């Protein structure tokens, strides 16, 4: 069973959410069975990536990553 | 008040002493409406109207 | 579809009960409510954005009412609007003034109490000190501007300015 | 000079409410608390202002409890009433003021 | 359940830890 | 109880009727208004 | 009634109220992490993430192998058992081989050590079974009844090992390897 | 000098020997050269000592973190319990597992009848409760055929059962013991995994959110929960460590004070438990009921009253002992004040008020792009901590000691006192009776806008407690008139042994037919003098004022017509107009009577046979027959007259409604001006405004507009019968005798034609539904200028509660 | 000097039956645990 926490959206059919589900399942399996930790750790299942979308900034034209027009 | 090694020696109490508690409590008066005693029923008719 | 809502009286019923409309009228008697007769029955909309736990902005309460024509002139808005008395506007209209010392207490009274007499503002003191430091060196730049020129134009009998 | 036990007995009486606390009983309790208020402490507690003057703050509570119990206020002696009014003017500010 | 509590704590000005 | 629940839609919850009297600035008057309204609601609910 | 009686009356003194200068010193201390020589006690969450009782077994195996004398191996084994870390096939084999090599040890003591290891959880393997078989063959001085009693245990252990081997080799269809192992058994 | 404080000088540190020689990219002053040059593989990626962040605070005006306890670094093991696995509070599970086992245990021990007291705590585990409510999970499939056959051929034929993954020894190093949950954990679709209906989930979530404050804090339950009064001290400051330390200090102070108060209460209640006496007031309170549960008057004696009192005192004593034990529990060795069992008063948390202000930093007056790129964020923070005290009794001493801590609160800290105390309120039928509905029921027209003031007065409506007895009356006659017992009326009077004509008596407070002030029947003063003043008509207005006992101004305001047509001579001579047909009395002089205030007739239901009517009206069947000419059955009669001796009559109108004469006296000038200016009617629409409906749209109508109704569009049977063949036998679909609410959530005004939410998509976008054009206005959020300009009056928590 | 108030509740600790309590035993109220407690049940002596 999977319980979603944080920001909830109608459809989470995206690769990021799938990766989060995969990490949660791997951690649950490791907690359930100890010796399962070695294959998952060697395959990178348990490793967490710290990447996140750039936060909003009104200085940018779109607000995230594009500056304003220059003459 | 007997603590000679105060402030200068780095001693600052974590808890406010009972003497200071009593001093501060005795310095100010008590509001008479905080007792909120009630013995008779509510006044349905005149209490809301009262005087302008 | 379009229809006329019926109302079966409990007396006419085979076995009487308390009709929902009767109970709602009793509720309106209890709490002074407003029955909007012109309210359509087909516009009952739930604000799914703030009423459905699917969205990250879910809160559980109907924060806004789905009505594009809902403005502020209408008496429906006016009756349930909140007056600005005692609000943050009341706080701002009194706390936010140029002189917070004057907000706390009168400057003249405070000076007359703690100091000897009323003290001028720092800007006025700057003006007075600059005039003091500039009158000693020369007396040509300055002029005479006063609120009431009557006293200057008609000085008292015993007023003889000292020549310089 | 057992004012804590005197207060305990007064609370027991105001919880019973059947002995029907007399004006004399109320006067005795008020006199006891005022004497405790005027009793000074030792020097280490006397370095600052005297701390026993806080005991007069209980007087309005006792007056409210007398109002609930039905004990008349005027039946108190005038000598006690002068000090009661002193403690009231010291610890009985109304909301309007 | 301190031993000789009345004499040590409630009877001695040193509480048993002050050498007069 | 059922009539009272129908009369008070959201004022009751988990078997605990609650009324937030906010009419007057003074709590002394607000509690009077709250008690009056509670008694009125109870009287109208007692029709059953 | 203002100042509570519980703070100035010595009759109501708290029997177990510690002083202000004691508990802080008690919790300020950081005891040395080398409670045992082989491993380091973790003091930080990162060290706790790295630390595991099963992982300590690998370092204890390495230190046991580095040890050159059976008394030193026994001392290290005592330290490991006191720590409670996991005991496995590696330590079982490295201890049994040296116990068998040593001549001063009675052949019953090595069997007792093997029994207590398998009680601690170290699963038996073919190398340890061979070592125990060698000790049984070189236990002439012991009673014949004792030899027969331990022979029954050895043969049932070999049967258990054969069952485990066939179970672990059935799915992969390695008939030749399974036959080769069973030939040794 | 106020500046004399800012005068103390400091001294520089004393150096020894030579000065630190530098090295013989811009040289950055901030970076420490040798420390930064030192390899990270040796010095570690640490900028602070490895200490829990609880001890570290992010400083102000300095881009570094500081420590509130300066230089005194507690190790990690100080916070954790002794010998803790991974420094956890409990070495069993991690944070999330510890949280979730709580929900599992709560659902395991859940009982729906226990939720009546608490609020959010009453809601069980969401996933388990919802998957239990789901009806599609009770049908758990059995093990499938192939798996059954494989297990059979493995265990029986191949002599090797298929081991579950839990019991498989996958650790090649050692043998692990078989866990107790290897295969004995039964699998059921109704318990795990959780699968629930979307509507059930939505209802659960919204109910849990709404039932936030619906918790009865003060109950009679024994233990931590259950008290007489509850105090919440919400103390707010600028820094989290500030409020934490202040909460600790206030918790200690309240612990001592509450311990002394509760011990005094205990030494007072043990005296009562040892022995006591019951007062006659208490005896009267226990024996005041007219009828007990056993159908008759109950006689509680001294022993029973003392037993009830002693039981209450025993419960209070056990609560006080629990409070004292919890007060004595905390110790300097281990003081945990965030749990109620081991602390009193326990301290709880609250979400801090954090407000991010986003503003420009550049001073440029030309470049908007530069101004936007120069944007900066700085946030205000207000951290609060909540202290909860639950006293099993209401003592003013504790309130005195509690309200007086704001004087000695720490620097830059405020406090709020929430008080939840049990209070006895009185509900009486004397002023809030339970009568029948009015004969004429109020409709939606009485609940329109401004109806709260135009035609409604504040409850309760006054009912006369005094009456005047007529000449043809006796004790039984007046008792019958007032719907009360003659004995109780005589007791209420208590001084009149005899009844005389034209005597004012006091109506008993429990009478069921008490008259309402200002009866709905207007009073009209006849023109006839009924005296020797004139003999034919009242001449002056002073004469009518004297007769009616009311002011001349009120007389003018009540009617107006006499004032308008007053045939008065300007030479100081005022006369009544000869065209005045009648003179109406002002509302203040009106009188009410039972005949004009209670309905003389009532309507019967279908299942009434001369018995239900008598039961409803509290009259006898013989009296009902006598007043209705001895009718045996009322099957064919709809209206039945009510005997005057009925003890529960029917009122014509609702007493709380406002008479129209009050509004007439309100806008008296309007009526007079209308009569003077001959205002027949004021049109509000042009002649053919109905031709174009969308053109005008008065500021009361709402979209979508309702099309005109049609006769036989209610159902397909009626449509076929009327518009298709005219030979269909059945007129319409079988209509139930009861009322059917087509729009179930919405209570629409009956008798009004209205639509229902559209089933089809096409009509939704093809109807005359406009779109938002101007700014969006909310009835309350308009005070807050915009989502960006969030106007907050006070820096209270967004999760703050008002009890 | 006053000793701290005892934290033991006498309403649940049944004491030995005094000879003075026996006279009013026929005129005294008690709970079922009081009457049938393990040590010194009062109903037995009331019957005796």
């Amino acid at each position: 069973h999977i319980v979603s926490e944080g920001h909830a959206m109608p459809s989470i059919a995206n690769e990021i959410a799938a990766f989060a589900l995969r990490m949660a399942v791997a951690n649950a399996l490791v907690k359930l069975i100890p010796l399962t930790r070695i294959p998952l750790k060697k395959s990178g299942l348990l490793s967490v990536d710290r990447r996140r979308e750039r936060g909003q900034f009104p200085g940018y034209l779109d607000g995230k990553k594009v500056k304003r027009r220059f003459a | 008040s007997h603590r000679r090694d105060y402030i200068r020696m780095g001693y600052i109490p974590r808890y406010t002493p009972w003497e200071w508690i009593a001093i501060q409590e005795a310095d100010q008066p008590l509001i008479a409406e905080q007792i909120r005693q009630d013995n008779i029923g509510t006044s349905y008719f005149f209490s809301l109207n009262r005087y302008w | 579809g379009v229809h006329r809502v019926g109302y079966t009286h409990p007396s006419t019923l085979p076995v009487p009960c308390a009709q929902r409309w009767d109970l709602r009228l009793a509720r309106a008697r209890i709490f002074q409510e407003y029955i909007e007769e012109k309210a359509p029955g087909a516009w009952q909309l739930e604000d799914e954005r703030s009423m459905s736990p699917e969205f990250k902005t879910f809160t559980g309460y109907p924060m806004r009412d789905m009505r594009p024509g809902y403005g502020q002139n209408l008496p429906d808005y006016i009756m349930k609007k909140r007056l600005p008395n005692n609000t943050h506007y009341e706080l701002f209209a009194r706390r936010d003034i140029p002189n917070e010392d004057n907000a706390m207490y009168g400057k003249y009274l405070y000076d007359m109490t703690v100091h000897g007499t009323s003290l001028p503002s720092t800007y006025r003191m700057h003006k007075d000190i600059n005039k003091a430091q500039r009158n000693d060196r020369k007396l040509s730049g300055n002029r005479f501007k006063v609120l009431c020129s009557s006293g200057a134009k008609n000085p008292p009998s015993g007023w003889e300015p000292i020549p310089d | 000079r057992q004012f804590d036990c005197c207060d305990a007995i007064w609370q027991e009486l105001v919880d019973r409410r059947w002995p029907r606390a007399s004006p004399l009983t109320a006067e005795l309790y008020l006199r006891s608390i005022m004497d405790h208020a005027n009793t000074p402490t030792s020097e280490p507690l006397q370095s600052f202002a005297n701390i026993n003057v806080v005991e007069k703050k209980k007087v309005p509570l006792v007056l409210a409890q007398m109002d609930e119990l039905g004990v008349p206020r005027t039946h108190l002696s005038r000598v006690l009433m002068d000090e009661v009014e002193d403690s009231l003017r010291k610890f009985q500010t109304y909301r309007s003021r | 359940q301190l031993q000789a509590q009345d004499r040590i704590i409630c009877g001695t000005h040193g509480a048993g830890i002050v050498a007069h | 109880e059922r009539r009272l629940r129908i009369l008070a839609q959201h004022r009751v919850g988990m078997g605990v009727l609650k009324l937030d009297a906010d009419k007057y600035e003074d709590q002394a008057d607000n509690v009077t208004f709250g008690t009056t309204k509670l008694s009125e609601l109870l009287a109208d609910a007692r029709k059953a | 009634a203002n100042i509570p009686r519980s703070v100035w009356d010595p009759a109501q003194h708290n029997p177990n109220w510690s002083d202000s200068y004691g508990h802080d010193i008690t919790n300020r201390r950081a005891w040395p992490a080398r409670k045992w020589t082989v491993g380091l006690e973790p003091c930080t969450p990162r060290e706790w993430l790295q630390f595991s009782h099963r992982n300590l077994a690998y370092a204890y195996n390495g230190a046991l192998r580095a040890c050159h004398s059976l008394p030193s191996m026994l001392l290290l084994y005592k330290e490991m058992k006191q720590r409670g870390v996991k005991v496995d096939v590696d330590t079982m084999n490295v201890l049994l081989t040296r116990a068998a090599r040593h001549e001063h040890i009675q052949v019953d003591d090595v069997f007792l050590l093997f029994d207590e290891l398998v009680a601690l959880g170290a699963r038996p393997d073919l190398a340890a079974a061979e070592t125990l078989h060698t000790v049984l063959s070189h236990s002439a001085s012991m009673p014949e009844e004792w030899r027969e009693a331990r022979r029954l245990q050895l043969v049932e252990l070999y049967n258990n090992l054969a069952m485990e081997e066939v179970e672990r080799l059935a799915p992969h269809r390695a008939d030749r390897l399974l036959k080769e192992q069973m030939k040794r058994f | 000098y106020y500046w004399s404080r800012y005068r103390m000088p400091t001294q520089m540190p004393k150096f020894d020997g030579p000065a630190p020689v530098a090295a013989p990219t811009k040289t950055n002053e901030f970076i420490d050269p040798i420390d930064d040059k030192f390899p990270m593989s040796i010095r570690g990626p640490l900028v602070r000592p490895d200490v829990p962040e609880d001890q570290y605070v992010d400083s102000w005006y300095i881009c570094t973190s500081m420590t509130h306890h300066m230089g005194d670094y507690r190790p990690w093991s100080a916070s954790a319990p002794p010998n803790a696995f991974r420094f956890r509070p409990f070495n069993e599970f991690d944070a999330k597992g510890r949280e979730y086992v709580q929900y599992m245990r709560e659902f395991a021990r859940f009982d729906p009848r226990k939720s009546r007291g608490n609020g959010q705590k009453g809601f069980p585990f969401r996933d388990a409760y919802l998957t239990k409510m789901n009806e599609a999970n009770q049908k758990t499939p059995p093990p499938t055929l192939e798996t059954i056959m494989d297990r059979a051929v493995r265990e029986h034929h191949q002599h090797a059962r298929i081991l579950s993954p839990l019991e498989v020894q996958r650790d090649v190093g050692r043998l692990e013991p078989i866990p107790s949950y290897a295969g004995k954990i039964n699998a059921d679709r109704s318990v795990f995994p959780f699968q629930w209906k979307t509507e059930d989930w939505y209802e659960y979530e919204v109910a849990k959110v709404r039932n936030r404050r619906f918790v009865f804090e003060n109950t009679e339950e024994d233990g931590i929960r259950g008290s007489e009064v509850t105090y919440k001290i919400v103390l707010e400051g600028f820094w989290d460590h500030h409020v934490m330390k202040l909460a600790e200090d206030v918790c200690m102070f309240l612990k001592d004070v509450g311990r002394q108060i509760v011990e005094e209460k205990l030494v007072a209640v043990r005296r009562l438990l040892q022995g006591g006496a019951v007062d006659p007031e208490l005896l009267a309170a226990f024996n005041c009921a007219r009828a007990g549960p056993f159908g008759g008057l109950d006689e509680y004696d001294k022993e029973e009253v003392a037993n009830f009192l002693r039981s209450d005192l025993r419960r209070l004593e056990e609560q006080c002992l629990s409070v004292i034990n919890r007060c004595n529990v905390p110790v300097p060795g281990a003081t945990n004040i965030y749990d109620p069992h081991t602390s009193w008063p326990h301290v709880e948390k609250l979400e801090p008020w954090v407000r991010m202000a986003e503003f420009w930093t550049s001073s440029s007056d030309t470049s908007f792009t530069e101004l936007e790129m120069s944007t900066a964020h700085y946030e205000f923070r207000k951290f609060f901590r909540v202290i909860i005290c639950k006293l099993p009794f209401q003592s003013t001493e504790f309130e005195k000691r509690m309200y007086d801590i704001r004087h000695w609160l720490h620097r830059q800290t405020s406090c709020e006192f929430h008080t939840i105390y049990r209070r006895n309120v009185i509900h009486d039928s004397a002023v809030f009776p339970t009568e029948h509905d009015p004969a004429t029921p109020t409709t939606h027209e009485h609940h329109r806008m401004f109806s709260f003031a135009l035609d409604w007065q504040s409850a309760p409506v006054n009912r006369l407690s005094t009456d005047t007895v007529h000449e043809g009356e006796s004790w039984d006659a007046v008792a019958q008139r007032l719907g009360c017992s003659v004995g109780e009326l005589k007791d209420a009077n208590a001084e009149r042994e005899t009844i005389e004509a034209g005597v004012v008596i006091n109506v008993p407070v429990t009478a069921t037919r008490r008259l309402t002030s200002f009866g709905a029947t207007p009073l009209v003063l006849p023109l006839k003098t009924t005296s020797a003043k004139d003999g034919e008509r009242i001449r002056t207005w002073e004469e009518a004022a004297a007769i009616l006992d009311c002011t001349v101004e009120e007389l003018q305001q009540c009617n107006g017509h006499a004032a308008l047509t007053y045939q008065k001579k300007e030479s100081e001579a005022g006369e009544f107009d000869s065209s005045v047909t009648e003179l109406v009395a002002p509302l203040s002089c009106w009188t009410s009577t039972s005949e004009s205030e209670f309905s003389p007739v009532e309507r019967v239901h279908a299942n009434d046979t001369l018995v239900a009517i008598a039961r409803r009206l509290q009259c006898s069947e013989e009296a009902l027959r006598a007043v209705n000419d001895g009718i045996t059955d009322v099957s064919g009669l709809d209206f039945v007259r009510v005997p005057p001796e009925a003890r529960r009559p029917r009122r014509l109108v609702e007493p709380q409604l406002r008479p129209q004469a009050a509004t007439d006296a309100l806008l008296a000038r309007t009526i007079a001006e209308e009569e003077t200016f001959k205002l027949k009617s004021i049109p509000h629409l042009p002649q053919n405004a109905e031709r174009f409906p969308h053109e005008y749209h008065t500021p009361t109508s709402r979209f979508p507009p309702t099309p005109s109704e049609t006769p036989a569009t209610q159902d397909w049977m009626a449509y076929t019968a009327k518009y298709l063949d005219k030979q269909f036998t059945i007129s319409a679909e079988p209509a139930p005798v009861y009322n059917v609410n087509k729009l179930w959530p919405m209570q629409q005004i009956p008798g009004k034609v209205d639509q229902t939410p559209f089933e089809e998509d096409q009509t939704w976008l093809l109807h005359s539904i406009p779109v938002q054009q101007l700014e969006m206005h909310h009835h309350e959020k308009d005070l807050q200028d915009l989502p960006f300009i969030n106007h907050e009056q006070f820096p209270r928590s967004l999760e703050w509660n008002a009890p | 000097s006053a000793a701290p108030e005892s934290s033991v509740s006498q309403s649940h600790t049944v004491n030995a039956p005094t000879v003075d309590e026996c006279e009013m035993l026929a005129e005294r109220w008690g709970t079922m645990n009081y009457w049938h407690n393990d040590t010194f049940p009062r109903l037995v002596v009331f019957l005796k």
